[PDB]
């Protein structure tokens, strides 16, 4: 399945991910993909913090939806 | 001759579109409803204007009316709105490239990720860490005129626009009373700054209130930070002469 | 403008559907944006006088709320003492700009006929309507007298 | 003279004008680098409102100075 991830610049990174992944994969794809490590990922869909134990269908992210990406320290 | 709802005049079918209830507008309106809602003062969904329409405009009708600016504007707000309710007001963008990231309000070393940018500053006072090293934003300020005219200028502007806590937008109040809802959805206070519960948190006592400590509802603070910002130029216009040797105000008039 | 546009069309739609409650509409065609009118409720506690309003316009409507202020006094919980009223309809955060003025006027009458004592601008009336209503229409009666 | 502005969600844009330019030249930047109508922005300057008539000039506005967009917005 097909995942948008939109960062703070806008720069919108395409991911091919199954809907029974874990967050905590999807922020290893982004850091592959980009470079950003996963402990300064912070990854945010329909206003809540996703966690690095939940899946992309506990949050219900359907096809072709759009996750923000902000980053700490 | 079919006539908009919102604005009341008569367009043909090619001026017009729809919701997902058929609700006929004009796309002027359409565009000024976008607008009200981006670079104004409005919800974020772009709802059918009419009450009865729980249903909103589609995107694609948004991608077919609405200009690329206004629907880029659109996302980006969306996207801010998102991060404030994620994160809430914890965001700080870089000064020199407005870089967004997240600190946890406890250091003030924003070292800017970007590579085009990696610039060190403070974010108290945008100033650079390597020379803020052993010295405060105060003493910072004070070592160059260019740094202490514009933080005198951004203290004058701090007196008066009020900052929402969610988005981090400034406000100020036209008129009314001092609840100020903000286009994110948060509450504040005009005359304390406090993100508000509701309307417990003013005085509904109407017979100089004596009986509850809480924010008067109607009180103007114009007044208040007029003179502060007053007082705020003329302490710095004595500093400047008072550290100038020899030398030659900051703000605009006081009227 | 598209204020003057859509306020013209409303006007035309009141003068030929008047409103029951809401009569003496005054507007100076040269500022679209100031409407006068008197409020004429059915019910007792205020069927027995009549109130003069104003509705202030914005220069951005219909895509930002009016504002409307009382100029009679009124006893009312959700009205203060200087006439502001805080109608839900109108609010800021609740306002859609396909929200013609017909029903702002008649959610301001449903809230004259029926006080909301759980939000109020003048808590100690709400506590007199809630504790004891009775009383409350009494002491109103009297107040809409005077 | 280089200064800046803030705009409604906090991004600090660059903008190049003179002394002489007036409010509304400084609106039609601000629009050409962002994209809000002038008709809607509201601009403040260490607290006082940038009125259309008046100039830069007229409000002490010097080099390296943030201009803030801000939401006038009603009391309820
Ligand atoms: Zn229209
Ligand atoms: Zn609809
Ligand atoms: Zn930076
Ligand atoms: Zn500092
Ligand atoms: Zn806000
Ligand atoms: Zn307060
Ligand atoms: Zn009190």
């Amino acid at each position: 399945m097909q995942i948008f991830v939109k960062t703070l610049t806008g720069k919108t990174i395409t991911l091919e991910v199954e809907p029974s992944d874990t967050i905590e994969n999807v922020k290893a794809k982004i850091q592959d993909k980009e470079g950003i490590p996963p402990d300064q990922q912070r990854l945010i869909f329909a206003g809540k913090q996703l966690e690095d134990g939940r899946t992309l269908s506990d949050y219900n992210i359907q096809k072709e939806s759009t996750l923000h990406l902000v980053l700490r320290l | 001759l079919i006539e908009c709802r919102c604005c009341y005049g008569e367009f043909p079918f090619e001026e017009l579109t729809q919701c997902a209830d058929a609700h006929l507008f004009c796309k002027e309106c359409l565009i000024r409803y976008a607008q009200e809602a981006v670079f104004g003062s409005g919800k974020l969904e772009l709802s059918c204007m009419e009450g009865s329409c729980t249903c909103s405009f589609p995107t694609s009708e948004l991608e077919k009316v609405l200009p690329q600016t206004i629907l880029y504007k659109y996302y980006e707000r969306k996207a801010e709105e998102e991060v404030a309710a994620a994160y809430a007001d914890e965001l700080v963008r870089c000064p020199s490239c407005s870089f967004p990231a997240l600190l946890d309000s406890d250091v003030k070393r924003f070292s800017c990720p970007n590579p085009h940018c990696r610039k060190e500053t403070c974010r108290k006072c945008q100033g650079l860490w390597k020379e803020h090293n052993g010295l405060t934003c105060e003493e910072l300020a004070e070592k160059d005129d260019i740094k202490y005219r514009t933080s005198i200028e951004e203290k004058m502007t701090a007196a008066r626009i009020r900052k929402c806590h969610k988005c981090g937008t400034g406000l100020i109040k036209s008129e009314g009373a001092n609840r100020m809802s903000c286009r994110c959805g948060a509450q504040m206070c005009y005359l304390c700054r406090v993100s508000i519960n509701g309307y417990d948190h003013f005085c509904q006592h109407p017979r100089p209130c004596q009986e509850c400590s809480r924010c008067s509802l109607w009180t103007d603070p114009t007044e208040d930070d007029e003179k502060l910002i007053e007082e705020i130029q003329k302490e710095a216009e004595e500093e400047q002469k008072r550290k100038n040797g020899e030398n030659t105000r900051i703000g605009p008039p006081l009227e | 403008m598209a204020a003057s546009r859509r306020l013209m069309k409303e006007l035309e739609e009141i003068r030929k559907c008047g409103m029951k409650n809401f009569r003496n509409i005054q507007v100076d065609e040269a500022n679209l944006l100031t409407w006068q009118g008197l409020i004429v409720p059915d019910n007792p506690p205020y069927d027995k006088g009549a109130f003069r309003i104003e509705i202030n316009f914005p220069a951005e409507y219909p895509f930002k709320p009016p504002k409307i202020t009382f100029k009679t006094k009124i006893y009312h919980p959700n009205i203060d003492e200087k006439g502001q009223v805080k109608l839900p309809v109108i609010s800021a955060e609740n306002w859609k700009p396909a929200t013609k003025t017909d029903q702002v006027i008649q959610s301001l009458i449903a809230l004259v006929n029926d006080p909301q004592p759980e939000h109020p601008l003048r808590a100690d009336l709400a506590e007199e309507y809630s504790k004891d209503r009775k009383k409350f229409c009494k002491n109103a009666e009297e107040f809409t007298k005077k």
